[PDB]
């Protein structure tokens, strides 16, 4: 298969578009459905449209609490070298 | 370093792992550049489109949003932008396509245009686009009659602003 | 019972101190690798032009080594100057930056510690189960336009309320939740009730 | 000639001139050769890798 | 006799090739921190008011 990245082989070029799993580079990914190598170009995302006119509002009944994580490097460790004995 | 030359090839081989190193550096570079595209345009989960009669209350979009007759589907003002800017050396692709940033930067815009600031929270709720106005007319200390009692001047000025960003690129 | 972020800064710096330790057996262009090697099987005259090369060698190893540990940690310092953004602004009040500390209205944020770093819990609301409904900018009455103080006007098909924009709570248009500017025949889509 | 090197030649849309033995572009890579018993111009292209 | 001549070339080209590494690193970490701040903005003033 001749991608924009080079010439691909051992993979299916399937029809379908899935989220990335493995980049393959210009638009194409790859991934191990059902069983075999498959090649695809990903998808962005679920289409919609809103019901946008002039005189209508969408107001929420209810709601969630959500919680969720974020993770961050503070530090590393802390190492010398003595130049002259290395 | 060699060029496809064994001499120079096995005295390289003296100097231990540079060019491995030099190869994950690089590599590491080149990963990170897909990484920062990620993170500024895919800030969407759904692609979002905008309804096809488009009465936004005087306001004018359409020299922003995308042209179906221009190339890779980009709007008139994304256009003037793409306009305007051997021997062991390669480039790779970019994981984005720019048809597939312009599919990102229209859904952001058709979310803005039609929903205000509430698909960035949850799920898109509709709201008539003058009304979305006064409420940011609010979010500055201004009071909602001042944008309904001008809502023609406003519309106009505002057009008006578009017509010369475009000129003066 | 994730970090991945965490365990890239242990393996890169694993990743570099293991080439250089293993940088030390090349021979850079003489004859051994070890030094004694050099020292017990030659003269100093002779000596002196085999351990050049090694000296070189090294130092250029250590060079390289000190100067992708300068730039990393720099890039260490972005993410703690960030980290104590957030705690300053997510765990010690309350933010309207969207998208800072979470996605979703922020609540409130908890600190809890990791190896070489930091883990926050955002708690944010989240808006569901919307409904559909006949909006308009003003009310029309005795001649006046009317304008909600906080909220909106909304229509359940034969009836007009105020609600507030984030939670439905339909109540009756008074004196009380609305005032008044101007006629009403200059903003564009009044309606009568 | 002298001009020493690897690659596929193929044929070309080069004009020279009557005096000029071989081209070279920017960064001064030869892009082109004469050769000395045709006096036709050719295209060097290095071979493929990657 | 070519080795030593051999070797000067290998030293020169090393440098030179690492000198390009290490620029690229440091302007990599310039071109990252404009991008995080785009990121940024693209929450704060496109997805919201700030
Ligand atoms: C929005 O503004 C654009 C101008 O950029 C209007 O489109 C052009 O209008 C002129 C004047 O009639 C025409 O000559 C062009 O053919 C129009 N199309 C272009 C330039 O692509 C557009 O009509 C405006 N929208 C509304 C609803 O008035
Ligand atoms: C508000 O009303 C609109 C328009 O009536 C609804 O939009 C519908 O969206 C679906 C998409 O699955 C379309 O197939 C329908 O044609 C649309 N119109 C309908 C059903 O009349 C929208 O779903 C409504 N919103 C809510 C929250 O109920
Ligand atoms: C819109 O809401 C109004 C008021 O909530 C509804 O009118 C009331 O409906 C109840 C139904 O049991 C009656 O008992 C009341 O007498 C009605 N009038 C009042 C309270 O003043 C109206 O039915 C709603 N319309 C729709 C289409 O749902
Ligand atoms: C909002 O849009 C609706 C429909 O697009 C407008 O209703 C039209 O109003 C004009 C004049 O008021 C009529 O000539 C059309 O026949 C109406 N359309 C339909 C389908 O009935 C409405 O005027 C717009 N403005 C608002 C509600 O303020
Ligand atoms: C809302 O009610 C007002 C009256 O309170 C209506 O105003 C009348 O409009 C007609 C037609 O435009 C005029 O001939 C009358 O002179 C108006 N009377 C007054 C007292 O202003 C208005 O038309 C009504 N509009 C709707 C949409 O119901
Ligand atoms: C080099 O010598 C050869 C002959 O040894 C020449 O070849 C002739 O070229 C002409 C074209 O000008 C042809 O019409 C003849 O058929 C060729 N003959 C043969 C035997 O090959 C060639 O032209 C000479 N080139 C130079 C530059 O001297
Ligand atoms: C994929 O879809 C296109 C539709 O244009 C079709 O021409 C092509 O044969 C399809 N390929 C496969 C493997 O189904």
């Amino acid at each position: 298969f001749q991608t924009r990245a080079g010439c691909l082989i051992g993979a299916e070029h399937v029809n379908n578009s899935y989220e990335c799993d493995i980049p393959i580079g210009a638009g194409i990914c790859a991934s191990y459905q059902t069983q075999s190598i498959i090649a695809y170009t990903m998808s962005l995302g679920a289409e919609n449209s809103v019901a946008y006119s002039n005189n209508s509002i969408a107001i929420p009944t209810n709601f969630t609490i959500s919680v969720t994580t974020e993770i961050l490097p503070v530090s590393m460790t802390k190492t010398s070298v003595d130049c002259t004995m290395y | 370093i060699c060029g496809d030359s064994t001499e120079c090839s096995n005295l390289l081989l003296q100097y231990g792992s540079f060019c491995t190193q030099l190869n994950r550096a690089l590599t590491g570079i080149a990963v990170e550049q897909d990484k920062n595209t990620q993170e500024v345009f895919a800030q969407v989960k759904q692609i979002y489109k905008t309804p096809p009669i488009k009465d936004f209350g005087g306001f004018n979009f359409s020299q922003i949003l995308p042209d179906p007759s221009k190339p890779s589907k980009r709007s008139f003002i994304e256009d003037l932008l793409f306009n305007k800017v051997f021997n062991g050396l390669t480039v790779l692709p970019p994981l984005l396509t720019d048809e597939m940033i312009a599919q990102y930067t229209s859904a952001l815009l058709a979310g803005t245009i039609t929903s205000g600031w509430t698909f960035g929270a949850g799920a898109a709720l509709q709201i008539p686009f003058a009304m979305q106005m006064a409420y940011r007319f609010n979010g500055i200390g201004v009071t909602q009659n001042v944008l309904y009692e001008n809502q023609k001047l406003i519309a106009n000025q505002f057009n008006s602003a578009i017509g010369k960003i475009q000129d003066s690129l | 019972s994730a970090l991945g972020k965490l365990q890239d800064v242990v393996n890169q710096n694993a990743q570099a101190l293991n080439t250089l330790v293993k940088q030390l057996s090349s021979n850079f262009g003489a004859i051994s690798s070890v030094l004694n090697d050099i020292l017990s099987r030659l003269d100093p005259p002779e000596a002196e032009v085999q351990i050049d090369r090694l000296i070189t060698g090294r130092l250029q190893s250590l060079q390289t080594y000190v100067t992708q540990q300068l730039i990393r940690a720099a890039e260490i310092r972005a993410s703690a100057n960030l980290a104590a953004t957030k705690m300053s602004e997510c765990v010690l009040g309350q933010s309207k930056r969207v998208d800072f500390c979470g996605k979703g209205y922020h609540l409130m944020s908890f600190p809890q510690s990791a190896p070489h770093g930091v883990v926050f819990l955002h708690v944010t609301y989240v808006p569901a189960q919307e409904k559909n409904f006949t909006t308009a900018p003003a009310i029309c009455h005795d001649g006046k336009a009317h304008f909600p103080r906080e909220g909106v006007f909304v229509s359940n098909g034969t009836h007009w309320f105020v609600t507030q924009r984030n939670f439905y709570e339909p109540q009756i248009i008074t004196t009380d939740n609305t005032f008044v500017s101007g006629n009403c025949d200059v903003v564009i889509g009044i309606v009568n009730n | 000639n002298g001009l020493t090197g690897t690659g596929v030649l193929t044929e070309s849309n080069k004009k020279f001139l009557p005096f000029q033995q071989f081209g070279r572009d920017i960064a001064d890579t030869t892009d082109a050769v004469r050769d000395p018993q045709t006096l036709e111009i050719l295209d060097i292209t290095p071979c493929s890798f990657g």
